[PDB]
């Protein structure tokens, strides 16, 4: 069916070769065997090899292969053909990701926002973009059209932790109170007070909302309810780092510990002790918690045991930035160095130096399992090949990136990047960047 | 104990059972339909001697590769017959054969060795190489 459609249609006849003989099943239990690559080889053989190289279930696998699980349908020429929603979805993907790769960049939708302010934190939840500024204010933008939508006007302090889930932003600021928000109202619905410090970070998890702050103590907000269910004392110094994944609240505090917490009953389940300094980031996947200190370290955990799993080292400063998926982390460090680490081997899969290192602090990082998108102080959002670990390009580099200009935070969605840039200095207006790697399909 | 099977030529192969019941198809006339002979109407006596060769026998193995050194006629056959068999094995290491024929990419050498007469007209060829670009 569909490849059968496809024959009786094209009338493809005739053909001297080994797999147009094969019976059809036979023929794709073949080029099953073909990495895409060649299969978009194979098809480009003749109109009989096309027409099955098409096989709409050969690619949804081809793409559970590349991650895709969710097949494109396109939407009038001469001779028909049954396109594949999957070929097509899994060709979106290449391309996409050929056009992050060397993808001319088509300057980026600016986003002018916050003037004279930092960016602290950025939020991208499809098509809109969080920016929080310690101007008090967040900016709920479209990564679409890149116009801001809204404004959330209401801290009175600058905001430092941003978190969203569609419609739902959480603003965590300095004036020591959370705000959960309505990202298309940019209504405040709802004011989080507990916080004595500023909030400095928040995790936000389905309805709950771990937030860090200075004030030592995290606290578990619903933010549906706006209640605080629970607040987490045991934190000497600031809790910079907060990870809440439902079940447990890792925390990372300038008290140079990792707690890990059940919110539930506000219990301090684990004080990870490992970081000679300020754990700054944090990283957890419900089974290991990767701590990020100044201490320039990172310390893999095993939030069951408490124990210290990895102590990967190599950074020689600041681990700002840090993520984690699939056991591979990816470090940002304020040594310019960004890091991939296979926290379940500890080894330090990757450095994203090289003559295309960045110059200054890494700021931020995002990452996939092709690239490494990482921000630096240098004004430049480079492009790494995570698997490689090779540069591969700038995909942002402001002409300012060494007069002051700066990416502060970036979010890479799977086709486009926001980027918080500006400056101390006003040589770059805090502005986001939106860079879209879509295809035209 | 050993079984034998007939194949579409009507070659009669004294295949040791089990080393035979590597293709379920003969397995499955042997244990189900209980075949004195098991006919092998899509098998000849050829390619039958050559499944065998390769059941008797039991990522391309380091020696399937070899034995299916043989020319695409009869690698094709092979496919068939495995693919009749039901021959999983067999059948993933031939096809396989073929896939990598495939794999090194270019179309116009995927033919020179398929042989495949590009029947593209101007603009589709066009559009098939815009479809499958890399």
């Amino acid at each position: 069916t569909q490849v059968k459609h496809m024959m009786q249609v094209i009338e493809p006849q005739f053909q001297r070769d080994f797999i147009s003989l094969l019976p059809k099943e036979l023929a794709l239990y073949v080029l099953s065997f073909l990495e895409p690559k060649d299969l978009l080889q194979a098809a480009q053989t003749c109109r009989y090899w096309r027409i099955l190289a098409e096989d709409n279930l050969l690619w949804r696998e081809k793409c559970k292969e590349e991650g895709i699980d969710e097949p494109l349908h396109i939407k009038v020429i001469k001779p028909g053909f049954i396109h594949s929603p999957w070929k097509s979805a899994y060709i979106r993907q290449h391309r996409i990701d050929t056009n992050w790769r060397r993808g001319e960049l088509k300057s980026p939708k600016v986003l002018k926002g916050h003037d004279d302010h930092v960016i602290t934190c950025l939020q991208f939840c499809g098509n809109r973009i969080v920016s929080g500024s310690d101007d008090n204010t967040l900016k709920v933008w479209s990564a679409v059209t890149g116009k801001c939508l809204r404004t959330l006007v209401g801290h009175t302090g600058g905001v430092w932790s941003s978190q969203m889930r569609d419609n739902i932003i959480i603003s965590g600021s300095t004036d020591r109170t959370l705000k959960v928000w309505n990202a298309e109202t940019g209504e405040c619905i709802h004011t989080l007070y507990g916080h004595t410090s500023t909030v400095r970070c928040m995790h936000l998890h389905e309805k709950r909302v771990v937030s860090g702050s200075r004030d030592a103590t995290l606290r578990v907000w619903d933010i549906e309810t706006g209640q605080c269910l629970h607040v987490l004392m045991g934190h000497v110094a600031a809790v910079r780092c907060v990870q809440y994944d439902g079940r447990r609240v890792v925390s990372g505090a300038y008290d140079f510990m990792v707690k890990v917490w059940d919110p539930e009953t506000e219990t301090c389940l684990h004080t990870l002790q490992g970081h000679t300094n300020r754990v700054y980031s944090l990283q957890f996947d419900g089974i290991h918690v990767v701590s990020g200190s100044l201490d320039t370290s990172i310390r893999v955990w095993d939030v069951e045991t408490g124990n210290c799993i990895h102590t990967l080292t190599g950074h020689q400063s600041l681990t700002s930035g840090m993520e984690l998926k699939d056991n591979i982390l990816v470090s940002g460090n304020a040594d310019s160095t960004v890091k991939i680490w296979d926290i379940k081997t500890g080894q330090c899969l990757q450095t994203l130096q090289g003559p295309n290192k960045h110059q200054s602090a890494v700021t931020c990082l995002q990452f996939n399992k092709n690239f490494v998108i990482t921000s630096s102080d240098d004004g430049t959002v480079k492009l790494w090949d995570l698997k490689t670990g090779e540069f591969i390009r700038n995909l942002v580099t402001l002409e300012s990136g060494g007069s002051g200009g700066v990416v502060w935070r970036i979010r890479a969605s799977n086709t486009k990047l926001v980027c918080a840039v500006g400056s101390r200095n006003g040589t770059e207006e805090t502005k986001l960047l939106v860079l879209d790697f879509d295809v035209d399909m | 104990p050993s079984i034998k099977l007939q194949s579409s030529d009507g070659e009669i192969f004294e295949v040791d059972v089990e080393i035979a019941k590597q293709s379920v198809t003969i397995k499955t006339m042997l244990e189900d339909l209980g075949m004195d002979p098991v006919p092998l109407p899509n098998v000849n006596a050829a390619i039958l001697k050559k499944v065998i060769q390769w059941c008797t026998h039991h990522d391309i193995p380091v020696w399937d590769q070899e034995f299916l050194k043989v020319d695409q006629g009869t690698l094709f056959e092979l496919i068939l017959a495995a693919n009749y068999l039901d021959i999983k094995g067999l059948l993933d290491v031939t096809c396989k054969t073929v896939a990598n024929m495939i794999k090194g990419k270019t179309p116009e050498e995927i033919r020179k060795t398929f042989n495949i007469k590009n029947d593209f007209t101007e603009e589709e060829e066009a559009q098939v190489r815009k479809e499958n670009q890399w």
